[PDB]
């Protein structure tokens, strides 16, 4: 991502607890994953706290 | 019936307890709802399935 160049960027951002960091995972069934987000794995994508 | 996880002392890593369960149903919501993950790790599953 430093020394590239892609076609398009999308950055989806929120304020999120490290706490809760877990809730945000690949596999993850709380509350987060089931009802706030769910993270789109159909592109190169990365997730950053 | 997973009231001897939730209900006395837990015991140390070397005297660990085990609940084996068949043919039931369980609130996984609840069990879910009740403690805090930290991290958590799967092999060969994930925990939305
Ligand atoms: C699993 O347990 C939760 C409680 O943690 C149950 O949710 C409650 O359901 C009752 C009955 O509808 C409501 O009056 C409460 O307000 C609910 N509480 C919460 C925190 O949601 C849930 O019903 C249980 N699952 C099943 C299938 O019975
Ligand atoms: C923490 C309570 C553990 C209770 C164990 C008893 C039954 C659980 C059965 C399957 C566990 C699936 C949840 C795994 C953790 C999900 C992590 C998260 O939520 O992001």
């Amino acid at each position: 991502l430093a020394s590239g160049c892609y076609s398009s960027l999308t950055v989806d951002y929120f304020a999120y607890p490290t706490s809760l960091a877990s809730y945000l995972q690949q596999g993850s069934t709380g509350e987060i994953t089931q009802y706030n987000y769910k993270q789109d794995f159909s592109n190169p994508t990365c997730r950053i706290l | 019936d997973f009231s001897p996880m939730l209900t006395g002392t837990p015991p140390q890593v070397y005297n660990f307890r085990r609940l084996v369960f068949t043919d039931c149903n369980y609130n996984l919501t609840k069990l879910l709802s009740l403690f805090q993950v930290s991290e958590f790790s799967c092999h060969q599953v994930c925990p939305d399935a």
